[PDB]
DNA sequence: GGGACGTACTGACCGCGGAAGAGATTCAGAG
RNA sequence: GAUGUGUGCU
DNA sequence: CTCTGAATCTCTTCCAGCACACATCGGTCAGTACGTCCC
């Protein structure tokens, strides 16, 4: 390696070379000279400690004498090793026509088709744009061309759109676990310097937009054009390898959406009139008159595949909701309308496009999946789904229930120190009755939050489901599960310890409220332990999918 | 430098099309090998593929076969390890037809 | 109280326990360290004299040549702190110490010959310490970090269900001396000591106690006992010892009763063992077979032949019977063994152990450690005497004594410092002892078993190592030195322990760049303790125990600051009032509890000691008495949280700051959060970006403005007094009265840093926060630094928020930024980047500057000068030649963009210098002369005025006085006198002091204008600072307080915003389905706190722009000031002033502060009751309105301030494409980075997908044609750019040097055929 | 006039871990 | 350029 | 007079991916020209 300014320096191997010349014409001068035999033996030794060094290193006597604390590098360490050749230079390869940057999310981008900054698709793209340029005759010389796109042109532009119109890409996420960890899509110039990438498709990467990074790739020949648009192709990625359940389900907000939309209520605006059909019903709702959510009478056009692929049409009259009847209009042929009658959850909203794909086909699917994601994020925002501390009532119980523990545990304490009961058995009792108490909160807290709200209906009252917005979010399975709730409006129970045993004294606070320090400090060690095994899990489970990649 | 770990009539000329001595510098000059230190003219990715050699006044053992656990030498021979080790670093003798 | 400082923001906070002991200085650990090591100390218990003497006065062999200590001297500080930052040099000082030495009368007794005292020879350069508590080396400031390791000494271990598949709980201990090896005392599946050196090969542990001149019958009455046997007339029997008898069975009979006593075949109750005393019976009866059935102790020798009748540690047997009987002995002694009180363990061992000589154990020994050498007496004496025998070569310290002794229960903490002889025979009898059941083992988790090693003890032992390694070559020198011909200085070498000092500062383990972004992170990179480096354990070897946290790191160790990732709970963080220990452990305070009267005297309890006392709790009230204001209160005994009676605690915390550390405490409402996102929040603190001007957090902790004090980047009053003149960069204070040193005196100057580069490319600047005329109290802020206001920490700005989805780009985690914050400059943050050249010399010719370069025209060569430098402050683009070299254009790289602002040029003999470096000297030398001159003139006035009031006695006048100048004066003449005399000795001494500041400016034009030293071989150095203006865009990170990360989605006119129905429109949203899952609800407590400081902020400023009254400002003040609980804020507005209510009134007319401690904060009640003293609605929810539709929504809407901040992570220093770049060299594949133009590498995990899927010329272009072919890429090239589509295969160029590579190796390997 | 070892200045030359697999190791059951 | 040293994101 | 089939000591290998900034790559004995303060 030629240093900057006539000086350089040098590998490990030419140490390893030059002590091996040195010491050969110092036994070959000792052999001119006739040497007593110890002394030859001497430098016969010191050869073969040469040689064995220069082979390999780290087995005779780790003799370096290269550096301070460092030991050299040598042909076992070229080959085997981590960084060995194989490794580094054969299996996993640096390619060019290569770039990274930041995602970001795009809400108005189809699932067959991504953003692209402009100035990554001006540098990947040269070649082609040298080709179109020098073919269309704006450049006599390659020179030309290349300092006419230096001087960035406004014409490039529309070059660079022409030959990019059809030109696939590809996407890379850097933890690779499965086959869809490369997808492809189809590129569009979006001004800015992030890619913006579709929502839905976010699920299948696993990455969210905490600050996660992405790769792109380029194929050239035309095959590989073809084995991108039809094999790695976003649309025909649907179903994962491992289990037939769909990839393309929604996670957060459409599902939201929808399940605020589609759910009644005790009385609302315009309840108990009647509708032709789904277009007057979104015309009263954009009018402001109805409210989103009411039990009107509408007229449906439906359809069913009576034969091979012949659909039938009919009407009907059904007591329905307004939002139900609006997304009804995205319902292509050959669903019925019974599947848009209930409360349309998570796994509701599943098992549809599970049925959507087993019946209609490819595009009817991937345009139904499509208008949910547009509709969902639409009436999501118009939604208002906001949260606040008076979301999160506390039941007046808890107060007694934790004061009937308290004199159980002092009873129990009380009991045991005349010597009736021993120690486990004190332990059992104690952390049964405290489990049983932490149980009473929680039905306490889910009746208070399930069913709180009560409203009447001309003149008298009933009641009914609650409309509370943190109830709204656990409910529909958009996040968490009721654990969390239970966490933050009653108790957490009771915690374990590093050796795992659980400490008598449970967490006898909220959320809401605060927390003193004792609990605190407690629960830093679940924490602290659920941190530790989610940092060692990865460095597990790459060695094993290695292995497990390798064996078969 | 003359042949050493790095040469130019045994591994191959620095720049392409061109002796070391500099007498020739020319494309239709091929094979022609100079008379004050004799160097053909070749370009230099000859000289990334060929290979040298060295020798020795005496014989050397190879470390993969002698140290591994299926010591090849060691069960060809059916002799314990260390007591190559001593005899291959110079430690005693082994009786090589010394009368049966 | 409420100094002038303190009292331009008097921030509101909600306090219910009262402050007893306010924080300490936050750098107390590593200056304390330091000042500790570099102090000297007649008394030789630490720092340098200490390591010294170990190795100084020492002897030759036989020659009389011993140098000896006598003192040293702290060497001057040969630079500056400033000049010598620009200049990239050490911050060292030299260090010259004072040797004598003589030379003893040639074979006599003490007659010294000769007593050479060479005057403090020349020896090393140590650095030094800044301030701020940092190093200069190269221009950078490294941080020693505090590295925690194991405490010295000895211990025990249990290795439980490790091997064997059974329940052996087979037990160790180990020996840790400060420095040489360690020593092993193992068990083994077959009951039989092990001893092991470090960790070599295992043998019986008796051999090191047969090595230690013991005889066998010593040895084993040393740990067994005897059993008295007797031949009173026949039937040899033993006596009876109730204690013995106990936990046996009846053999035959037990003897006691006289005749009649438990039958035969029993368990011994206690009720018999009572009744053994009850009869107090010692020996009737044994027969010989029970006696025969187990082992004799001592040996026995024939009285008649003198042979001997049996060996030690032998069983009975009819022979050995027959022997003793024809023989007639009747004291007989045997081993007292039992499977459950004395175990046969020294027996057994000994029995196996298969030597007898001491001699033998010396061969033993070195031959296990050295084999394959001849085993000779001398050497292996010598060898075991050297091993832990020797003062030089073992060395435990005395912390480790102290230790050694605490864990055997001795008493004396004295001793020697080496092991003795009786030592290893203590701690073997403890290990039987705990084998036998009494006891257990100490596992490495008690913060008493670990010691914080600190940087003055690292340099002492680089320092000694140094001293142990010059030794030898000092030896060898004085063993055939000469007699008087020569002084210590050709004796001595300076180069080792100069070397050694800069080996260990500079290139480390634990040395390493501090991070200058963020004042909060310089605070929090000092205060770390580490777990790597040398004698530590490394980041993949452990592990699952040493990870977790232990019930001592309570007030001790932060236990929720840590940087998540490889390595967790080995880079903990310190407390807030923690304290080193003087022995080197942890302490904590706690307040001094009497019976009932919890007295406010503090104390400090170390870990081990901890486990004795209980301590309360600070969330315990009390009233005047330290009296409970309960009935029990909550304590622990020993990680006991339970309920503990009234009158019986012993302690209480101070504080409820004292759990957490820095790095958390300043995160407000954190008793509400869980710790996954508390972790989270406390690093993004830490990662935080200054900006263009700070503004104070709403919503702070009371700690903001405690750290910035303590901070580099602040300006702290030395000396109270008045504001003279401040404009741009220097600060001129009038020294007050009793604040003068007495004869001469003067004013205080301050110089502020201008804008200057970090260590991470960030902006750094100190501006002025005073007025012209104004007073000034000692010890208070002058000058804030970055992210500082007044000195209140301040990270980031503050805006709106609001918890809503919109059209989902807040999908997610995104956040959405409204045009108005890019527009009104708030997140705007400056980048500086350094680019330097060089000039060395080749032998073609030495390398020009000059300003003219070919293949390039007019346009490229216009922005530089005669000398071939750009001009400062020219806008450059990317790929400008900013400076001309020829045998070479160093231009802007690709990317980078901005101006020039600084030019920096360092020259060596034998270039001259140009017009630049003429004019910076110049400049430079221009403001030595002004800031002297100014100080020449302020305190000349003095002397001017001092020879006008000796003037005004006598004769002097009014209006003809000011005219003839103020030296005219001394120019005037009186009667003779002692007036006259003091008039002259003012002249001498004006005219002394003004030489004196001539000589001391001429000296400051000599040490910058004469020539630099730099590295050989180079002559010119030209560095260039760029600095960069860049602003908020689209894929940026921020983040608040509360681990709510996010990228920014899209930025959207000013009103597509939401807005309320005032028209003011609505900032940053977020995405309000994160809460319930990640659990950080703290966060919308402050957003209400945020709106409701907001609301009060905006009536003040709508009254004072209405133009009210001051008592009505002062009502309203007193109506905000005095909501709440019993808190101790306390203020009365009617005695500050009318102008200062007026000041104050401005200053919070941007909002009023409020602070909230951490685990006290504000209840909900008190939150609405000053929601309900503004204007704003109580569930602190509004209505809004669409920007598209104009409707109204559904639900009200919750709102308010976040406190956002700005990270690293910029969308620019990511963003990275490439088409075709340079090429590596030893294989034909591009480069990764970056810089140097890298590609993305494809790794083997990618090549598993693509497998996955039926993609074969994807894959083979992908890594065949892009990656390798030098001869296929080319072709691939020429189609594409010719239209054409049609990919070539090829040979990879890799597997030929695959294939080269085994065929150099010697193994033959060839492609098969064609 | 004047000179020759300091003062650089190079030439070169030798110097806090499991888990498995495979080589030793020893114990006993007799013979 | 290779190694080493850390630091930061997944 | 000693063989072989199992229980133990002892030597060798490996541990996810990516990005960024620093240091170091000949020290010292043996020749080889300039040079300045008394001689
Ligand atoms: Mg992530
Ligand atoms: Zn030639």
């Amino acid at each position: 390696v030629p240093l900057d300014g006539g000086r350089f320096a040098t590998s490990d191997l030419n140490d390893l070379y030059r002590r091996v010349i040195n010491r050969n014409n110092r036994l070959k001068r000792l052999l001119d000279l006739a040497a007593p035999d110890i002394i030859v033996r001497n430098e016969k030794r010191m050869l073969q400690e040469a040689v064995d060094a220069l082979l390999d290193n780290g087995r005779r006597g780790r003799a370096i004498t290269g550096s301070n604390k460092r030991p050299l590098k040598s042909l076992a360490d070229m080959i085997k090793g981590k960084q060995g050749r194989f490794r580094q230079n054969l299996l996993g390869k640096r390619v060019d026509y290569s770039g990274r940057s930041v995602i970001t999310v795009g809400p108005y981008l189809r699932l067959h088709q991504c953003g692209l900054p402009k100035k990554m698709a001006l540098e990947l793209f040269k070649p082609f744009i040298y080709g179109k340029l020098e073919l269309r005759g704006l450049a006599t010389t390659i020179k030309a061309a290349k300092k006419m796109v230096e001087r960035e042109e406004a014409v490039v532009w529309d070059i660079l759109d022409e030959v990019i119109r059809e030109h696939p890409v590809l996407l890379n996420r850097a933890p690779t676990l499965h086959r869809l960890g490369i997808q492809a899509f189809e590129p569009v110039l979006i001004e800015g310097k992030a890619i913006q990438l579709h929502p839905l498709v976010c699920a299948a990467y696993n990455a969210d937009f905490d600050g996660d990074q992405m790769a792109v790739h380029v194929p050239l020949t035309l095959e590989a054009q073809l084995e991108a648009r039809a094999l790695m192709m976003s649309t025909n990625n649907i179903l994962s390898p491992a289990n037939g359940e769909p990839i393309i389900v929604p996670s957060q907000d459409v599902v939201l959406g929808l399940y605020y939309m589609t759910r009644d209520c005790v009385n609302a605006k315009g309840e108990g009139m009647v509708l032709t059909g789904p277009k007057e019903a979104e015309r009263l709702y954009r009018s402001g008159l109805a409210s989103l959510h009411a039990r009107v009478k509408v007229r449906i056009t439906e359809y069913e595949k009576d034969a091979n692929g012949e659909l039938v049409a009919k009407t009907s009259l059904k007591d329905t909701t307004v939002g139900r009847a609006i997304l009804w209009m995205i319902v292509p042929k050959g669903l019925p309308y019974s599947i848009v009658n209930q409360a349309l959850g998570k796994k509701a909203i599943s098992k549809m496009l599970n049925t959507c794909y087993r019946i209609l086909g490819l595009k009817p699917t991937v345009i139904f999946a499509d208008q949910i994601m547009y509709t969902g994020f639409a009436y999501a925002a118009r939604s208002g789904a906001s949260v606040g501390i008076d979301d999160m009532v506390i039941p007046e119980k808890k107060h007694e229930i934790i004061s009937e523990a308290e004199a159980e545990v002092a009873e129990i304490q009380e009991q045991f120190q005349s010597g009736l009961v021993t120690a486990g058995e004190r332990y059992n009792k104690v952390i049964d009755i405290w489990a049983a108490a932490n149980d009473r909160v929680s039905k306490a807290m889910m009746d208070n939050l399930q069913t709180e709200t009560v409203i009447n209906r001309d003149g008298q009252e009933e009641k009914q489901v609650s409309f509370n917005s943190i109830y709204m979010m656990a409910d529909s399975g958009a996040r968490g599960s009721a654990a969390q709730i239970r966490q933050l409006a009653g108790m957490r129970g009771l915690m374990a310890k590093p050796d795992g045993s659980i400490i008598e004294t449970p967490i006898t606070a909220n959320f809401r409220e605060g927390l003193n320090v004792l609990q605190y400090f407690i629960s830093t060690h679940g924490a602290r332990k659920g941190l530790a095994d989610t940092a060692l899990k990865t460095a597990n489970s790459g060695y094993l999918t290695r292995r497990l990649v390798d064996v078969a | 430098e003359r042949d050493g770990l790095f040469c130019a009539r045994i591994f191959g000329p620095v720049k392409d099309y061109e002796c070391l001595c500099g007498k020739y510098k020319r494309l239709k000059h091929r094979g022609v090998i100079c008379e004050k230190c004799g160097v053909e003219v070749t370009q230099t990715k000859v000289r990334r593929e060929r290979m040298g050699h060295i020798e020795l006044a005496s014989p050397t053992a190879h470390i993969w076969f002698l140290k591994s656990l299926p010591s090849r030498i060691g069960l060809l021979l059916d002799m314990p390890l260390r007591d190559i080790e001593r005899v291959l670093y110079f430690e005693s003798y082994v009786v090589i037809e010394g009368g049966m | 109280v409420y100094s002038y400082t303190e009292k331009k923001r008097i921030r509101k906070d909600f306090g219910k326990r009262p402050q007893v002991l306010d924080v300490p200085y936050l750098l107390s650990i590593q200056l304390d360290s330091f000042q500790k090591f570099i102090e000297q100390d007649p008394e030789g218990q630490y720092g340098l004299e200490a390591a010294f003497r170990s190795v100084f006065p020492i002897q030759s062999y036989s020659g009389n040549s011993e140098l000896q200590y006598v003192s040293y001297r702290l060497g001057e500080p040969v630079f500056d702190v400033q000049e010598c930052q620009i200049r990239g040099v050490t911050y060292s000082a030299p260090l010259r110490v004072k040797l004598r030495l003589v030379i003893y009368e040639r074979e006599a007794p003490e007659g010294t010959v000769k007593d050479i005292k060479e005057q403090e020879v020349y020896m090393g350069e140590i650095p030094l310490m800044t301030d701020n508590g940092t190093f200069v080396i190269n221009g950078t400031e490294r941080v020693i970090v505090s590295q925690l390791h194991r405490s010295p000494g000895v211990f025990f271990d249990s290795d439980k269900g490790k091997t064997h598949s059974s329940g052996k709980v087979l037990y160790n201990a180990r020996i840790i001396p400060y420095r040489g090896s360690w020593l092993d005392f193992e068990f083994d599946p077959k009951d039989n000591l092990f001893v092991r050196i470090d960790r070599r090969r295992k043998l019986p542990a008796t051999i090191i106690l047969r090595a230690l001149n013991y005889t066998t019958e010593q040895i084993l009455d040393l740990f067994f006992e005897k059993v008295i046997f007797e031949i009173r007339d026949n039937k040899l029997q033993m006596e009876l010892v109730p204690e013995r008898l106990r936990g046996e069975t009846a053999s035959f009979d037990i003897e006691a009763n006289g005749k009649v006593y438990v039958e035969k075949g029993r368990r011994i109750t206690a009720r018999h063992i009572r009744q053994l005393e009850k009869d107090d019976v010692k020996l009737i009866e044994v027969p010989v077979e029970y006696i025969a059935g187990k082992v004799v102790a001592k040996d026995y020798i024939d009285e008649s032949t003198g042979e001997l009748i049996c060996a030690a540690n032998m069983e009975l047997s009819l022979d050995l019977l027959a022997k003793l009987s024809q023989s007639g002995h009747k004291r007989i002694e045997t081993l007292f063994t039992n499977d459950l009180d004395h175990g046969p363990y020294i027996s057994e061992t000994l029995r196996v152990d298969p030597t007898n000589d001491r001699l033998s154990a010396l061969v033993e020994i070195y031959r296990m450690m050295r084999p394959g050498e001849p085993p000779t007496r001398e050497a292996a004496e010598s060898l075991f005497e050297n091993l832990f025998f020797s003062e030089d070569r073992y060395d435990l310290s005395a912390v480790g004594r102290m230790k050694f002794n605490r864990s055997l229960l001795r008493e004396e903490i004295e001793g020697s410092g080496i092991l003795s002889k009786d030592d290893i025979i203590d701690v073997m009898k403890k290990l039987i002892d705990i084998r036998n059941g009494k006891g257990e083992v100490d596992d490495i988790d008690h913060l008493g078993n670990r010691r914080i090693r600190s940087v003055g003890e690292m340099a002492e032992n680089q320092f000694r190592v140094g001293l142990v390694r010059v030794e030898r070559a000092v030896k060898e020198r004085l063993s055939l030195g000469d007699l008087d011909t020569l002084m210590p200085q050709d004796m001595i070498n300076a180069k080792p322990i100069s070397a050694a000092v800069k080996e260990f500062f500079g290139s480390s383990q634990l040395s390493q760049f501090m991070d200058q972004n963020n004042p909060l992170s310089e605070i929090t990179h000092k205060r770390r303790i580490s777990a790597l480096g040398p004698g530590g354990l490394t980041r993949e070897r452990a592990g699952f125990e040493v990870r977790d946290v232990h019930p001592t790191h309570y007030g001790r160790v932060c236990p929720i600051e840590t940087p998540e990732g490889p390595n967790i709970g080995l880079i903990n963080s310190l407390s807030v009032y923690a304290q080193t220990n003087e022995y080197g452990f942890l302490e904590t305070p706690y307040r001094k509890v009497t019976d009932g009267v919890v007295t406010d005297e503090i104390h400090y309890l170390s870990a081990i000691e901890e486990g004795n006392y209980v301590i309360a709790q600070a969330n315990s009230n009390l009233d005047e008495e330290g009296h409970f204001v309960e009935d029990l209160v909550t304590c622990r005994s020993k990680g006991e949280s339970s309920l503990f009676s009234r009158d019986q605690v012993d302690y209480m915390d101070v504080s409820t700051q004292q759990v957490v550390s820095v790095g958390a405490s300043l995160i407000p409402f954190l008793e509400h959060d869980d710790a996954n996102r508390a972790l989270m929040g406390a690093n993004m603190q830490r990662q935080a970006v200054p900006t263009l001007r700070a503004d104070k957090p709403l919503v702070g902790t009371g700690m903001e403005r405690a750290v910035a004090v303590d901070s580099g980047v602040t300006a702290v009053a030395k000396r109270g007094g008045v504001v003279q003149y401040v404009d741009a960069s220097r600060i001129v204070i009038k020294v007050n009265e009793d604040e003068m040193y007495p004869g001469e005196a003067g004013i205080d100057i301050y110089n502020l840093t201008k804008y200057t580069r970090s260590n991470q490319n960030t902006c750094i600047n100190q501006m002025p926060c005073v007025s012209l005329g104004e007073p000034v109290e000692r010890g208070d802020v002058l000058a804030d630094g970055p992210s500082t206001d007044l000195g209140e920490l301040a990270l980031g700005q503050n805006m709106r928020v609001a918890f809503m989805p919109w059209n989902g780009y807040n999908f997610e985690d995104s956040i959405l930024v409204s045009e108005r914050v890019v527009q009104e400059d708030r997140f705007t943050t400056i980048h500086i980047q350094e680019l330097a050249c060089v000039s060395r010399d080749t032998k073609l010719g030495p390398e020009e500057i000059t300003a003219d370069i070919p293949n390039v025209g007019e346009a490229a060569l216009s922005k530089l000068d005669e000398s071939g430098i750009v001009y400062i402050g020219a806008e450059v683009t990317g790929g400008d030649i900013l400076v001309g070299k020829v045998t070479s254009s160093l231009r802007v790289p690709n990317g980078v963009s901005g101006t020039v602002i600084d030019v920096q040029v360092f020259t060596r003999d034998g270039v001259e210098k140009d017009k630049r470096a003429l004019e910076i000297e110049e400049m430079q030398l221009k403001q030595a002369k002004k800031d002297l001159s100014e100080e020449l003139q302020i305190l000349e006035a003095g002397l001017f005025s001092r020879i006008r009031a000796v003037l005004v006695a006598g004769g002097v006048e009014a209006e003809k006085l000011d005219k003839l100048p103020r030296d005219r004066w001394l120019e005037l003449g009186l009667t003779d006198e002692e007036k006259q005399n003091q008039l002259e000795q003012l002249a001498e001494q004006y005219d002394e002091l003004k030489h004196e500041f001539e000589k001391k400016l001429e000296a400051k034009r000599r040490k910058i204008t004469q020539g630099d030293d730099l590295a050989p071989g180079v002559l010119k150095i030209v560095k260039v600072y760029l600095a960069v203006k860049r602003r908020i865009q689209p894929g940026d990170k921020m983040a608040g307080r509360h681990g709510n990360k996010g990228v920014i989605s899209k930025i959207n006119p000013i009103e597509d915003m939401p807005y309320d129905e005032n028209g003011t429109p609505v900032d940053i949203v977020l995405n309000p389905l994160g809460v319930p899952s990640r659990m950080n609800i703290g966060q919308i407590l402050e957003t209400h706190l945020g709106m409701a400081a907001k609301g009060i902020g905006d009536k003040i400023n709508a009254m004072l722009k209405q133009q009210q009254e001051v008592a009505k400002l002062r009502e309203f003040i007193q109506r905000a000031y005095d909501l709440g609980a019993d808190v101790r804020q306390k203020v009365d507005l009617s005695t500050f002033s009318d102008e200062e209510v007026m000041r104050l009134a401005e200053n919070l007319r941007k909002g009023m502060p409020i602070a909230t401690p951490v685990f006290d904060g504000a209840k909900e009640a008190e939150i609405k009751e000053l929601l309900k003293l503004g204007d704003l609605p109580t569930s602190g929810q509004i209505r809004l309105y669409d920007g598209r539709t104009g409707e109204q929504f559904e639900r009200p809407v919750t709102v308010g301030y976040m406190y956002m901040l700005k990270l690293n992570h910029l969308v620019d220093d990511k963003m990275h494409a490439r088409s075709t770049g340079s090429y590596s060299l030893v294989t034909q594949q591009p480069l990764g980075g970056k810089a140097q133009f890298g590609g993305q590498r494809f790794g083997e995990m990618e090549v598993w997908a693509l497998e996955a899927y039926g993609a074969a010329y994807t894959l083979q272009e992908m890594l065949t044609v892009k990656s390798d072919d030098v001869n296929g890429r080319t072709k691939m090239y020429k189609n594409i750019v010719d239209g054409n589509h049609q990919m070539e295969p090829g040979m990879p160029e890799s597997f030929n040097v695959l294939l080269k590579e085994i065929r150099s190796l010697g193994i033959n390997i060839e492609l098969e055929d064609e």
